[PDB]
């Protein structure tokens, strides 16, 4: 996968204009209640899903913060995954998974931008969150 | 399966397909075509890509009335999708990979118009279309 | 649909699978690991993941085992699968896209095996895995 | 996609063995039989789909011609197949479609090698298949 510079620059503007551990957080919320297979390794959230619940908003602030690596450089993302894909396999996590929260962060996106979220925009995040999901899915052995 | 609140959920978001046909239709296609270029493939008579396109709005509200219309028949889809499912299978011979793609993008055109889209809701509509996805796949061998 | 002479075929087959369960079960499951390493997620238990490992022969019987019964079953096929369909979407929580790409490694596991493996006896064997695939995805949300 | 050193020596004497149109025509018929709808932009073939038919013959030479460029210099596949890539686009071929031969190819290679194509062989193949299919996919916009 490989993004266009006015893609890059797309995705630059978002984590700049976007609350990052909020919608993350409604993301998660989202992905959890629309595909319940990815609940597999979360027990520990006692059944309390919601974006505002404090496993949820825990888990959200890791999230957003290595969106936020891959972000800063966009062009070594894969590079700088390695460690982060290969512990992705120890805990256990399928990495169908990360195409389904791409999904869910798309529509959050939309929410968040309703009629701006035209097309191009859309094909722009689509095409991030597919390089961080091949980014995380790299190092699987 | 679909439940008694999921066919509510679906019946509603029916009269909604129904009254916005045409531009929600035009949307969804322009996204398709966007995030996926492939798709266009199927569509070599059209003069242009964009939702602004006479063209993609005619087909759009094709596609979004026949899919208001099977809102309508929750309880007898099979019988109802056939001659679409016979259409697209022994005819038009669209690789059936691109139904759930298509049904993607349908979702966030759906965020992107409707005043509220909770993961609920969310849910409901994607297993509706999941079906939709598996009816219009089964006239192809 | 599966035809009458699509339905021999499969019944047929089941018969050679139920002879050699364990075997084309073990290899089926030792591609799958190969090809797709996130799907020993699911095995943690394991101690190797190679067709000679005795865990990997063990569930590799049972996976064979119980897809030469359906075979016998192409009439009530939604109903004979319940019980699988619940326990996969309920409580084991496996990605559904997994189900798809073990179908692939089947195939290729009775190409490997089978005397005869002509494109005909090919396209009914897909459209069996197809329909086994649907049902055991049915029981998660 | 990447393939590792000894992939890349796996599939160089794979290409050494093999009969190239054959195989390729083989592979063809199994594709059009399998997943009949990638039969679409063939009607040339006048319903004529066997590997020893003609027209399969003509297409077999021009794909197999295709694939040895692609072995010659494995590391550089995408840049080499731009043109043929836009090409395709160009002729209406559906990139979903390229994802099927290379399960065709994979089960022709099953019948060929047997016992021998052990999951790392497959898995080996599976790469390279996966590698055209992106470079074939690259240039579509
Ligand atoms: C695509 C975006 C994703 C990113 C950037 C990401 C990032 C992270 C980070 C930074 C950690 C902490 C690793 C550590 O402890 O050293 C983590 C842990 C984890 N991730 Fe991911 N992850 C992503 C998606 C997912 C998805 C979709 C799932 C599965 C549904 C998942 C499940 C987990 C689990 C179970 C843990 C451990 C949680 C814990 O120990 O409390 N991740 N992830
Ligand atoms: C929600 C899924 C879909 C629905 C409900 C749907 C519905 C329809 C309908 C109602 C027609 C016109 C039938 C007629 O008047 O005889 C049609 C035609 C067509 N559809 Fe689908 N379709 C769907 C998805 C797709 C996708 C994903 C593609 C291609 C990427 C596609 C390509 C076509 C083509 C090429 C035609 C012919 C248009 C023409 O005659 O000018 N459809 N579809
Ligand atoms: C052709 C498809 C499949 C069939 C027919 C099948 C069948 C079964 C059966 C019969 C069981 C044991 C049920 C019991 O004794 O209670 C089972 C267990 C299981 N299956 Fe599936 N399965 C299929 C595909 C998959 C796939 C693709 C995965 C994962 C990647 C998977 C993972 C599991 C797991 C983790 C268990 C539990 C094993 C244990 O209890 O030790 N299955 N499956
Ligand atoms: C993955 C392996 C493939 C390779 C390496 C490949 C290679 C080629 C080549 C070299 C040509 C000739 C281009 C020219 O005329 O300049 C061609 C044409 C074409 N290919 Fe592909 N192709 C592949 C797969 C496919 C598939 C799976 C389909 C669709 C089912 C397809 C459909 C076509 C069609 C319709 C033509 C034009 C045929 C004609 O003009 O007679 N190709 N391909």
């Amino acid at each position: 996968v490989k993004l266009s510079e006015d893609q890059e620059h797309y995705i630059k503007g978002v984590w700049k204009d976007v609350d990052h551990k909020q919608i993350t957080a409604k993301a998660l919320e989202r992905v959890f209640v629309v595909y319940p297979w990815t609940t597999r390794l979360f027990s520990k959230l006692q059944g309390l899903f919601s974006a505002n619940d404090i496993g949820v908003q825990q888990h959200a602030d890791k999230v957003q913060r290595a969106l936020g690596e891959a972000i800063d450089d966009l062009k070594k993302v894969e590079i700088n995954f390695q460690n982060l894909s290969g512990k992705h396999q120890e805990i256990g996590v399928d990495t169908q998974n990360f195409k389904l929260l791409g999904q869910t962060f798309m529509v959050e996106l939309a929410l968040h931008y309703k009629k701006t979220f035209r097309p191009k925009e859309h094909a722009a995040a689509y095409k991030f969150f597919r390089l961080v999901a091949e980014a995380l899915s790299s190092n699987y052995h | 399966v679909l439940s008694s609140q999921n066919k509510k959920a679906i019946e509603e978001l029916g009269n909604l397909i129904k009254a916005n046909a045409e531009a929600w239709g035009a949307d969804a296609l322009a996204r398709l075509f966007e995030l996926h270029p492939q798709t266009k493939t199927y569509f070599s008579k059209f003069s242009g890509f964009e939702a602004c396109n006479e063209q993609v709005k005619k087909h759009g509200k094709r596609v979004m009335n026949a899919l208001a219309d099977a809102t309508h028949h929750l309880d007898n889809l099979h019988l109802h999708l056939e001659d679409l499912a016979r259409k697209h299978g022994e005819n038009l011979l669209v690789d059936p990979h691109n139904f759930h793609l298509f049904a993607d993008c349908i979702v966030v055109t759906l965020a992107v118009n409707l005043q509220a889209f909770t993961p609920v809701t969310h849910c409901a509509v994607d297993k509706f279309l999941e079906l939709v996805a598996y009816e219009l796949s089964s006239c192809y061998r």
